[PDB]
RNA sequence: CUUUUUCGUGAGCUGAGCUGUGAGCUAGGCAAUAGUUCUUUAACAACAAAAAAGAGCACAAACUGUAGACGACUUUUUUGCCUCAGGGUGCUGUAAACAUGAAAGUAAACUUUACGAUCUGUUGAGGCUUAUCCCUAGUGGUAAAGUGU
RNA sequence: AGCGUACCAACAACCGCAUCAGGUCUCCAAGGUUAACAGCCUCUGGUUAAAUAGAAAAAAGUAGGUAAGGGAAGUCGGCAA
RNA sequence: UUGUGUUGAAGCGAAAUACGUGAGUUUUCGUGGAACAUCUCCCUAGUGCAGAUCUUGGUGGAAGUAGCAACUAUUCAAAU
RNA sequence: UCUGAUGGAGGAUCGAGUUGAUACUGACGUGCAAAUCGUUCAUUUCAAUCACGUUUAGGGGCGAAAGACUAAUCGAAAAG
């Protein structure tokens, strides 16, 4: 049960992808870094995270995105993956 | 009936069948012919491609329309940590071919040649070449004199050490130079000296020497037959498309000849291509390796933002005219001219006056970082 | 098999003695029997049980992309790798905001105030830069340990 | 007085053997740009559904783009663009 | 005419130190559950199949293959 | 006679829609489809287009004429 936040660049992970598969490829892309960094297979992202990834429409996703992953204990554990509002990406870098 | 119009059949066949090289490494398939009046020495080397670059040298052909003026050519970079000798292999001729009789090791090898032999090295305990280094110097001297007595053909396992690189892979590539020289017993005590020691570059190769080059071609995976034989697009009106052969043989035979182009792999192919002059051995230690005495400046042969999706080159190195089959990273295969050559190109000694180091990322306009900020000045 | 014995080799012993082994010498008496043959069960190699003596990797997984339709192939799994960040190298071309700043001109008050494409300074700025770019014992992480022998 | 009055009208309710990219008559007709009930975008209304999805992404196919220098030398023919 | 069947008929599956040259005949075991022969002689016919792009029915290899491609596009969370 | 307006004729012009079908001899050709899909093209005040109703029936009809059409059937329909 432990919180962290990290950020993902999505321009590498939506490099070689179309443009109408850009941002569920995103999507994707951050359920599936959640899930291997927390080691749980259950992964929860929040609608405001969707709506940011979303913001741009499906052509653009943001090229960061500053993100808080947090397990919870109630197969047990899952996580939870927010949003997080940051006004620069400078400097940041994973904390736990 | 005969063809309309006679042209030369698409692609050679003596390099079939167009498949995957059996390995990445390049594999001598000769040595050059063994000249006994010759002190005894090393024919091949293993580098790695780093990158290519051009470099201005001043012509010296009479009769030429260069000559006395100053050309660009293109060259590449062979990163050459030193290898070092771990082994002696001893063959003798019989009428099957060349048979081994024995193989001696060092007292010592290090754990970048013990990885070879493990594909799991990490969860490994590393028992590989532990034991049966203890053997007795007896037993050692005993092997190596009925090498001498029956052996005629002496090859050095030396190995690479790519810690010294910056590749991700840690197993050192190995492989078998062999020796040509003098006697068996000279051969013989040529490798016991250098039994366990760095052997670099400078001592197989000298500057302006004419080298075979053995690598594996840049894959491509399965392509057409328009690109991997070069035949001819059928016209746009084709109906089941164009990039194909359109008649693959006659009715009779009644099969398909070998000798007719199809898709399939293209690249990952083993070549040996031959006579790539050394222009230059830089050497680690010296800080403008990459200088010239009409440049005098102090610059290494890594280009400024360093060498693409290779790295820096941080060892030595030597700097061959021309192109060089592989990938950047590939293992490249030096090999001595299986016979020496006497031609003035062979022979010719150069001297080139600068060697480019600007970014090969993009356009780059400067040579060294320092003169790209003497240049803009100060920034925000 | 016993007796009289001669010569060569192995165990242990100290070039050398003893025991055994093979061949031989003198003398003796001691056996074969299944009804006329039905292959003369006779070799070699292996195996099983019971007795006596000596004696680790690979796959998978995650990573990589020098590879690739899928397999396969090149790699790494704690001086490594992934990640983000910093730096380098480049690409583009000077961000947003502010400015009794400019601006072809216009209108509206008793010399100022409003509109204004666009331009200027802060600003070679801002943005992007491996996903198959380069450097960094910089941050955080590096997971269950399953399958075959 | 008697009879009809639900619903579809195709987008799966009709005819094409079907929940078939086909066929099948009529009326209403917003805003911006504009000559325009054109094209493109939008408001009301409707929809996010189509005999499938995920991943990878090579050959080849199909539907398109762009190509230095030359400019029909291609081809039966400037077919296609 | 003279026989076999619930102490198991016809049929069917596998067979047989079986007989025949052969079409076949006859037996055994198993299954089956109600009929069956007659070669003593004869009468009668819609009486014998490998084929006919044969008829009807059933079933294969192809093959877990071709393929499930128009209509720009889906995503996050919750309920059942 | 000449000039400028006005006027609004025409089996006049371009052009969506409609009605068709020139070319790619494109796709498809075990199709979405026993004639479709895409682009391109022809056509739009008239010999114009559409609907329903109604008439003409097989050696007959109907034909701005291709032996065309007459219910996927036409150098003689379909059913018995």
């Amino acid at each position: 049960p432990v919180t962290k936040f990290i950020t993902i660049n999505l321009s590498k992970l939506t490099h070689k992808v179309c443009y109408k598969r850009k941002a569920p490829r995103a999507i994707k892309e951050i359920r599936s870094i959640a899930g291997k960094l927390m080691h749980t297979k259950d992964v929860r992202l929040d609608v405001k995270l969707n709506k940011f990834i979303w913001s741009k429409g499906v052509r653009n996703p943001p090229k960061r995105v500053r993100v808080k992953l947090e397990r919870k204990r109630n197969e047990k554990m899952y996580t939870i993956v927010e949003h997080v509002m940051v006004d620069s990406y400078k400097g940041l870098v994973n904390e736990c | 009936s005969h063809r309309k119009f006679e042209r030369p059949r698409h692609g050679s066949l003596g390099f079939l069948p167009r498949k995957r090289c059996k390995r990445l490494r390049g594999k001598i398939r000769s040595f050059p012919k063994d000249d006994k009046e010759k002190p005894p020495h090393f024919t091949a080397f293993m580098g790695y491609k780093a990158g290519m670059t051009h470099i201005v040298r001043e012509v010296d052909k009479p009769g030429s329309k260069l000559h006395k003026k100053e050309i660009v050519e293109a060259c590449t970079i062979i990163e050459c940590a030193p290898m070092v000798v771990v082994g002696i292999v001893g063959y003798r001729e019989t009428p099957k071919g060349l048979r081994i009789l024995s193989t001696v090791w060092a007292n010592h090898v290090s754990d970048e040649f013990r990885r070879r032999y493990y594909k799991n090295w990490y969860k490994s305990e590393k028992k590989a070449f532990t034991k049966s280094l203890n053997v007795p110097e007896a037993t050692k001297n005993c092997l190596l004199k009925r090498i001498e007595k029956y052996c005629t053909v002496l090859r050095a396992i030396c190995h690479t050490q790519p810690s010294k690189t910056p590749l991700r892979m840690k197993k050192a590539h190995i492989m078998e130079v062999q020796i040509n020289g003098g006697s068996m017993k000279e051969k013989l005590e040529f490798v016991k000296e250098m039994l366990e020691k760095n052997l670099p570059v400078s001592t197989v190769f000298n500057p302006n020497e004419m080298i075979d080059v053995i690598s594996v071609t840049k894959g491509h995976g399965t392509k057409g037959v328009v690109s991997r034989y070069g035949v001819k697009r059928l016209p746009r009106k084709t109906h089941r498309g164009l990039r194909k052969v359109a008649c693959i043989g006659a009715w009779h035979p009644a099969r398909v000849q070998f000798q007719i182009p199809r898709h399939g792999q293209k690249g990952y192919f083993h070549r040996t291509e031959r006579n790539k002059k050394i222009y230059r051995i830089g050497l680690k230690t010296d800080k403008n390796s990459a200088s010239t005495d009409a440049d005098i400046t102090e610059k290494k042969i890594t280009p400024m933002g360093g060498f693409p999706h290779y790295g820096v080159v941080n060892e030595d190195f030597l700097l061959l005219k021309g192109c060089v089959a592989g990938t950047k990273k590939r293992p490249i295969t030096l090999r001595k001219n299986i016979v020496p050559q006497v031609s003035r190109d062979a022979l010719a000694q150069v001297s080139l006056k600068f060697i480019d180091t600007s970014s090969k990322i993009g356009h780059g306009r400067f040579q060294t970082s320092e003169e790209k900020v003497k240049y803009y000045g100060p920034l925000k």
